[PDB]
């Protein structure tokens, strides 16, 4: 599609998942896919019920 | 009405968790409180629940994902109060599949009428039709807003001929509709017809049915019982709260001007008067965390500013980045030690949200000081209270808490939590509690009794927050400060005592211990049955007094055969032995 | 450009030869009157020139008993009606008969509140000419119009090239423009027959373009050039995140326009009114002055005349002069009438007495005017007021004067701690004994551009030279308020008790003194005077160079105390080995 794996330097954005991804999109746009139980925009948060 | 969120492009799960939490969110909502964000969503989505919106408060974003149509029919007004990037309210992007099997073709917002702050931006979409065919400025409210619709579609089809050149679609019921660029020159706003006098109010949002003030979609600032006005009734009158004009103000906030408000001003303090709070011409001031304050959580370089503080005005968050480090901010992680902080805390203004705490701690104890926790700010809806996932916590600690003024309580998946079983919340969440507990997943009622993790017998019918005395809400029969007691020692004892407010306080040290009746009525020197010592007038000393200076200076007194205290001679020295002039020392 | 106008009706001039200077220093550069604009007893071709600038009245326009033949209003465009001048009439001309012959208001296209009442001026042409139903706003009013014809003058009909035959005078320039009848739909005003000629909602007079930028006149709040139904508050809030914040554009109401402050005299409050008097259940405070809400009872405050109680008291009297007792601050105005000196057979009320206007002794600011126009004749001045400061005016008598004096046998003012006279003009006449008003720097009292003192009939000049009336040698730049050492403005020299010498008695004299700033001050009895220096350097026991009687360490004392002290062998006292 149109993301891409984040750098060793640029992988410590996302918390608890670490699953960072790049836009492939002129500044740089930062995304996590963060696992079941996590939300929030890093996947710093647990998911409510 | 529904909450919005702020993800920012992130999503959770896989396709098919990502869309049920976008339908269960959405399914029945009219009004988003913050953002729409669509990321990511698969072609095979069923996206009809969204037909309901008609506001948003924050921005509309749709981001890198792939369906034929948006269908938002409804949506008039969007507010713009949080802006993407800080530029538009209105973010679609990369809308496309890069083998081109599916792509967003068409927006449908058919009825969208006005965008109060922010710009619009719509790129790299290279399916979307019709972007060019739209007059956005007759949408967006400032005249200073960037608009950035260019790199969509290349083989696009024209409009209907009855859409006059603007148009959301190739068909007539795709036309767009003009409500600013077609108004008179008298109206600056929008107008429901093109003559000098059928302009809309100016405090009305999205389009309106009249002229007057109550014909409206929605207001731009305050809603008075179907009016919409720049400011509420002044000295009838009613208070400011949230967008509304209402009666009086909630008991859980604080009246500034007739204004209901979370804090008081910079230069104002909260002073209690009758049943409200007001704001006047101060303490410390000790802000909170989470939203809308600076940071997300007490971490390392945050729990510093709460040195002294008894009152914290805001929110409470611990969330699991601010106790095991942040690396992505340079930030290292927590010393447990420093938790401590919070033994000065008596109230929090907002919710307290509790998702990780240290290994090594089964406990709250650092908060066993604080008494209330306000409902003026919530987590996300309802919650005031949050305890989650703690997975060496045994019991709750809150000895001190009274009182939840508002909201909804959240403790669940606590695996080893025990004793709150035996607590009834009716007495520390203010009004009906049927629908305001959530209480799930933690230590089975089963195991917690079998294993004998139960409250002290002397602890009442309301519960408690632990396994020993002084942690119950009330207890049978007598407290002795924290700690609660099968009797005190008004008859017995080697200390005695008295009663007061079902509380034992001890008796004078000059008060003497009485055998079959109460030892005194009082702290007092005058509250005592009989004197231990000697009497001077009605209160019951050591010795009788030497060298006291009263209104008449020095003043000296001698015992009698029954131990009471008598004025010596007017020309004595230092004291006498009698009341006569030969008696003087 | 903005002045308060005047508050007389029909009521005759307090002095007819000041009477058209008194109305030239209120009008004259004002474009926006506040007040009531009252024209009234003026002489056969006054120079009323002055006027020409007036564009808005709030309240309403008075024109009676005049013999001039024109009034230069010519530029006023609206009349807002807040003040009627008796039961529903906002434009008034009565009895102007030399007399006026045309109205000549070009201008005029609204008035707000209020009716037209035009009757007895056997001289005025077109007052039955006019279509005043396109003067009167949109909105329900009673808009009633009494208009007399009795004319007994041959006028010309309206110019030839007046269409529909409606004119405010004889010539080609003075046809009224019609902005109402003629509008389409249902526009309030507009500049002519099609919808896109319409005015904006919030224009009244009329304007030049549809916009709201384009008004004459505003029909609620001007704000900075763009008429609008609210003035921008000063504290804002925020209905997402439930706070209440400072309004960086926030502005002052203040008449029927928005201001940054609050003008010179005005009270600000926290919804952004500028007012004279504060709400119920408030305080003055000053820091420039604000009103603010009382969070306790509020404290006792003494009030004047035409405040609370006191709102239907014409004068001081025997039967009110005890309340002002103890008080350095009144609220409301002071007059003394012949009335107040005199005997009241109706009310039973004896005359005051000299030894009764003491009462005023400790009274430092007045927030309304100072009338006398009676005074007893045993006091040669005003000394009864000598520590009177600052006279606020808020309240003026007759709408125009905060401080009168009218027929009183003074010969000096002695008025010596007053300070300022925050509004409104001076008047002072025929007092046939009174010298010292040429002596008060005047020019130092007033605030406002629109002050000036008036006067007439008092002693002439040559008279205070021939009877040895003029100011204390030690009075600074000559200016004085009567012919004693006390009554200086300021001095060049020492002050003592507030009484100009030229020498402080440091080095020389019985007794001794030291010097403060300006002041002359007494040394401490205990202090042993030094011939041709310093004897002390403040009033306290321990500031003195020497001791008079003995020297007890922490100060000089006449005596040494029985702690027990004794005198020693230079003079000193130290504690006795005797206890
Ligand atoms: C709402 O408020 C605004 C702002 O206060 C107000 O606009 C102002 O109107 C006055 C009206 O006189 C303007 O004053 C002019 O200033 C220019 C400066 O060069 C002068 O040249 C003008 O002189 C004319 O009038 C004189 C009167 O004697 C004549 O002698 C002379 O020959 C000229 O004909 C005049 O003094 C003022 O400049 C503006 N201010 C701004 C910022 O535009 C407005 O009128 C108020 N009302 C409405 C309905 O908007
Ligand atoms: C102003 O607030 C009132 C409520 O006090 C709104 O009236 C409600 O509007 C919703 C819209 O679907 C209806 O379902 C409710 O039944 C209405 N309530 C009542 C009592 O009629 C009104 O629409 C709001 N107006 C604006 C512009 O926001
Ligand atoms: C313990 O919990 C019960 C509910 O299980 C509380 O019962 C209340 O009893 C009063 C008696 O007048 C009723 O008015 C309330 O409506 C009842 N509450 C509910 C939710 O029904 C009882 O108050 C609690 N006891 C203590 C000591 O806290
Ligand atoms: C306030 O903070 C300082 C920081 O060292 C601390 O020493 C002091 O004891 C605190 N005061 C109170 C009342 O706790
Ligand atoms: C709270 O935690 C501490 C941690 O060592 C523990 O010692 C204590 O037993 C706990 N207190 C209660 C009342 O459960
Ligand atoms: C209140 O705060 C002090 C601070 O150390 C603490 O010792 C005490 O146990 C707290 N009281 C309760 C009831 O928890
Ligand atoms: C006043 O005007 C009326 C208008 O018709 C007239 O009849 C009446 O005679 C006039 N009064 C006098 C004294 O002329
Ligand atoms: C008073 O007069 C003297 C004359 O030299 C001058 O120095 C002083 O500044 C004056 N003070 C005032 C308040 O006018």
């Amino acid at each position: 599609s149109h993301l891409v794996k984040c750098a060793e330097k640029e992988k410590t954005f996302c918390v608890n998942g670490g699953e960072c991804f790049m836009v492939k999109s002129n500044p740089s746009r930062y995304l996590c896919k963060c696992p079941n139980e996590f939300t929030g925009d890093r996947c710093q948060n647990y998911v409510m019920a | 009405v529904c909450p919005g969120t702020l993800n920012g492009l992130s999503v959770t799960g896989d396709a098919e968790n990502q869309y049920q939490t976008l339908y269960k969110l959405y399914e029945r909502c009219e009004v988003v409180m913050g953002n729409l964000e669509i990321v990511l969503t698969g072609h095979n989505a069923d996206l009809s629940f969204l037909q309901w919106i008609r506001e948003v408060t924050g921005y509309v974003l749709v981001a890198m994902n792939e369906f034929s149509t948006l269908p938002l029919p409804n949506l008039r007004v969007v507010r713009g109060t949080q802006v993407y990037d800080g530029k538009f309210a209105i973010f679609v992007m990369l809308n496309y599949n890069t083998n081109s099997s599916h792509a967003l073709r068409q927006l449908r917002l058919t009825q969208l009428t006005e965008i109060l702050s922010g710009g619009v931006y719509i790129e790299k979409n290279d399916k979307l039709c019709h972007m060019d065919t739209i007059d956005w400025r007759d949408i967006v409210r400032d005249r200073d807003a960037e608009i950035v619709v260019k790199d969509n579609g290349r083989s696009c089809p024209p409009c209907h001929e009855v859409c006059k050149g603007r148009c959301w679609g190739p068909g007539s019921e795709d036309c767009q509709t003009l409500t600013k660029t077609i108004c008179a020159p008298q109206c600056n706003g929008h107008c429901f017809g093109p003559n000098p006098n059928q302009c809309c109010h100016d405090e009305c949002a999205g389009g309106c049915s009249g002229p007057q003030d109550t014909d409206c979609f929605a207001c731009r600032h305050f809603n008075d019982s179907g009016a919409c006005v720049p400011r509420c009734p002044q000295p009838h009158t009613k208070y400011q709260y949230g967008g509304v004009c209402v009666a009086s103000c909630p008991h859980n906030f604080v009246v500034d001007q007739t204004s209901c408000v979370r804090a008081c001003p910079p230069d104002k303090m909260e002073v209690d008067k009758n049943g409200l709070k007001m704001c006047e011409p101060c303490p410390k001031a000790c802000e909170g965390t989470g939203s809308g304050s600076r940071f997300q959580t007490v971490d390392s370089s945050n729990i510093d500013g709460f040195v002294n503080c008894t009152k914290i005005l805001g929110n409470l968050d611990f969330l699991i980045t601010g106790l095991n480090g942040d690396p992505w901010h340079k930030i290292p992680a927590l010393d447990p030690e420093k938790l401590n902080v919070f033994r000065t805390v008596r109230e929090i203004t907002g919710y307290l949200n509790i998702q990780s705490w240290p290994p090594h701690m089964h406990n709250f104890s650092v908060f066993s000081n604080l008494t209330t926790i306000g409902g003026r700010s919530l987590y996300n809806r309802g919650f005031s209270l949050l305890i989650m996932k703690n997975l060496n916590v045994t019991s709750l600690g809150f000895r001190s808490l009274k009182e939840i003024s508002a909201g909804r309580i959240y403790i669940s998946a606590n695996r080893q939590l025990c004793y709150h079983h035996s607590l009834n919340w009716t007495k520390v969440l203010r009004g009906p509690t049927e629908e305001r507990l959530d209480i799930k997943h933690n230590r089975p009622r089963r195991d917690c009794v079998a294993e004998g993790k139960v409250c002290d017998p002397l602890c009442s019918s309301g519960g408690c927050w632990g396994p020993g005395p002084g942690q119950c809400l009330s207890c049978r029969n007598y407290s002795r400060g924290g700690v609660c007691v099968t009797h005190c020692n008004f008859l017995n004892g080697e200390p005695r005592e008295f009663a007061h407010e079902a509380e034992c306080f001890s008796c004078h040290p000059e008060c003497q211990p009485m055998e079959g009746t109460a030892t005194c009525n009082g702290s007092g020197s005058d509250t005592c049955a009989q004197c231990a010592h000697f009497r001077d007038g009605p209160h019951c000393v050591s010795s009788c007094p030497h060298g006291v200076l009263g209104a008449k200076g020095p003043i000296y007194k001698y015992p009698d055969v029954q131990n009471e205290c008598r004025p010596c001679h007017e020309n004595c020295t230092q004291g006498c032995k009698g009341p006569e002039l030969q008696d003087c020392l | 450009q903005v002045c308060t106008g005047t508050d007389m009706k029909l009521r005759l001039p307090a002095s007819p030869e000041t009477h058209l200077d008194m109305l030239r220093h209120l009008y004259q550069g004002c474009q926006v009157v506040q007040g009531n604009l009252e024209l009234t007893y003026l002489p056969t071709n006054a120079s009323l020139s002055f006027l020409q600038d007036i564009q808005e009245v709030q309240g309403y326009v008075l024109i009676a008993h005049n013999q001039v033949r024109q009034v230069p209003l010519q530029r006023l465009r609206i009349v807002r009606g807040t003040q009627l001048f008796e039961d529903n009439y906002a434009l008034a001309v009565l009895d102007n008969g030399g007399g006026l012959r045309e109205l000549q208001l070009r201008s005029l296209t609204e008035i707000l509140k209020g009716g037209v009442l035009i009757q007895r001026n056997p001289q005025l042409c077109y007052q039955d000419t006019i279509l005043w139903k396109d003067i009167f706003h949109k909105n329900n009013q009673l808009a009633l119009t009494l208009i007399d014809t009795n004319r007994s003058r041959a006028c010309h009909p309206c110019s030839p090239m007046c269409k529909g035959s409606r004119c405010w005078g004889e010539s080609s320039e003075d046809c009224q423009s019609l902005t109402r009848t003629v509008c389409a739909g249902g526009c309030a005003r507009c500049k002519g027959p099609l919808p896109t000629d319409c005015c904006h909602e919030q224009c009244a007079a009329g304007c030049t373009g549809p916009k709201h930028s384009d008004c004459l006149a505003c029909l609620h709040f001007n704000h900075s050039g763009i008429c609008e139904l609210h003035c921008p508050a000063l504290v804002t809030y925020n209905t997402d995140t439930f706070e209440s914040m400072p309004n960086p554009e926030g502005r002052y109401t203040f008449g029927a326009s928005c201001v940054t402050a609050c003008p010179y005299n005005y009270l600000s409050t926290d919804v952004g009114s500028c007012t004279l008097v504060c709400p119920l259940h408030n305080q003055e405070v000053t820091a420039t002055q604000r009103c603010e809400k009382c969070s306790k009872p509020c404290a006792r405050v003494c009030y004047g005349l035409g405040m609370e109680h006191l709102r239907e008291v014409r004068a001081v009297t025997s039967a009110n002069i005890q309340e002002f007792a103890g008080c350095k601050k009144i609220f409301g105005s002071l007059a003394f009438l012949p009335e107040s000196f005199d005997g009241d057979p109706a009310s039973n009320t004896a005359p005051l007495q000299p030894e009764q206007l003491q009462v005023f002794e400790t009274l430092e600011e007045i927030t309304g005017y100072l009338y006398i126009s009676a005074w007893p004749d045993s006091l040669p001045d005003l000394s009864v007021f000598q520590n009177l400061q600052v006279i606020r005016g808020r309240i003026l008598h007759n709408g125009a004067y905060s401080l009168t004096l009218q027929g009183l046998g003074i010969s000096w003012l002695g008025l010596r701690s007053l300070r300022e006279l925050g509004s409104g003009l001076a008047l002072i006449h025929h007092n046939t004994h009174l010298c010292f008003v040429h002596t008060v720097p005047w020019d130092q009292l007033f605030r406002n551009p629109h002050q000036a003192l008036l006067h007439t009939a008092n002693r002439p000049e040559d008279e205070c030279v021939g009877e040895g009336l003029a100011c204390h040698q030690l009075c600074a730049r000559g200016h004085c308020w009567g012919p004693g050492p006390t009554q200086c403005v300021n001095c060049s020299q020492f002050l003592r008790g507030q009484e100009c010498v030229e020498e402080c008695r440091v080095l020389q004299g019985l007794p001794r003194e030291y010097v403060n700033a300006r002041h002359c001050l007494p040394c401490h009895p205990e202090c042993q005077p030094q011939n041709g220096s310093v004897t002390c350097f403040g009033p306290e026991a321990d500031q003195c160079v020497a001791c008079a009687h003995y020297k007890d360490p922490p100060f000089c004392v006449a005596r040494c105390p029985s702690i027990w002290k004794f005198p020693d062998e230079e003079g000193a006292c130290q504690p006795c080995p005797i206890n």
